């Protein structure tokens, strides 16, 4: 598998479509919009049968797509705001656990 | 290679406290995060909490939130896990073993070198 | 010494936004930690949020929190306010101000060098 | 007053009784009234016409005592554990409320 961290065996799930998050005013909902580009589509993850429940499958696939995605593209001279963060965040655990429900149906 | 041993396991009752030991031996310990892991009877290991090299951060599993509390002491090549509040179904066998990368993750992957473990039984009886 | 000035008041519906900005003169902006305070009619100046030099760290006062964000550009010399939500009682002049000290506090006199303020009017 | 963290007019109040939290177990009941010693018994505050409401007023007490008594400690070695840390917080707090409502009775 890839290897993230110095630790190999994760898993890298097929491109996803980001889901359209509405957050509750319109200065957030077009913030994400026009910057979902810079967010990961797609997660990595571990085999479910390394974990026991999905919370902390999910866990592990947003800690560490979150921070595999930090490195490769802070290298890029990119910077993300503490609310790219938040948003990143919100979109990548719902990535996540569909992850998990479409790994989960082959245990 | 470096050998993990926990101790400090026995019975208590529901609402005690136990306090976990699990020594390293070798000569870098504080290189390393270091975590906790349970069994109980009939079920597989699960992830319990973690802290990195430096003690810097620490992660818990939800059911022991606010009830567990893991440490360590680099100097005494020593990890701790108090245990408050404890109940029933803490009943297990309790694993430490040694992180693997520099992430601190819940898979069961994400961790070797596991000691043989220590038995926690919370009962009243 | 230093000089900063508030931009980016305005009129704005209830449940609208604004970007506010304090732009700084010199160049030793990214050194300090920088703060907002919002003064509404017949009051004084309170806490709105503040940040470190390098940003790794922010505060919030409570009824700003989640509606609120301050960031700023140590390289335009440059902090900002994006205020979302706005609440009528959101109406103030708001300052920006440099910090005193190390440490982020919430007290008036945790900052200085006040700007001359701008002016946030919420109402339909 | 007083210097924390290159400001100064920082107020560091008289020593407090310090009280007996009571967190819902034995264990963490004895650690604290065991430990409590190495804890504050007085807090740094600034008055309170720098402040527009109680929290802020107190937020800064419990994060300055707490940031200055760290440093003076660990000059003389010692180390607060992420226990320690949360029983300090809830100790300063209760202190800090009670330096508030002191200070308040010269303001009315
Ligand atoms: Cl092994
Ligand atoms: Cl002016
Ligand atoms: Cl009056
Ligand atoms: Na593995």
């Amino acid at each position: 598998g890839a290897v993230v961290g110095g630790l190999g065996g994760y898993m890298l799930g097929s491109a996803m479509s980001r889901p359209m998050i509405h957050f509750g005013n319109d200065w957030e909902d077009r913030y994400y919009r026009e910057n979902m580009y810079r967010y990961p589509n797609q997660v990595y993850y571990r085999p479910v049968d390394q974990y026991s429940n999905q919370n902390n499958f999910v866990h592990d696939c947003v800690n560490i797509t979150i921070k595999q995605h930090t490195v490769t593209t802070t290298t890029k001279g990119e910077n993300f705001t503490e609310t790219d963060v938040k948003m990143m965040e919100r979109v990548v655990e719902q990535m996540c656990v569909t992850q998990y429900q479409k790994e989960s149906q082959a245990y | 290679q470096v050998q993990l041993q926990e101790s400090g396991g026995g019975l208590v009752q529901p609402g005690g406290s136990l306090r976990l030991s699990c020594a390293a031996s070798g000569r870098t310990f504080s290189s390393y995060n270091m975590g906790w892991f349970r069994q109980a009877p009939g079920k597989g290991r699960e992830f319990v909490a973690s802290i990195t090299s430096s003690g810097d951060k620490s992660d818990y599993t939800d059911s022991v939130k606010g009830r567990f509390t893991i440490s360590r002491d680099n100097a005494k090549n020593t990890m701790y896990l108090q245990m408050n509040n404890l109940k029933p179904e803490d009943t297990a066998t309790y694993y430490c073993a040694r992180g693997l990368g520099i992430y601190i993750i819940r898979a069961r992957g994400g961790y070797d070198h596991w000691g043989q473990g220590t038995q926690v039984t919370v009962s009243s009886h």
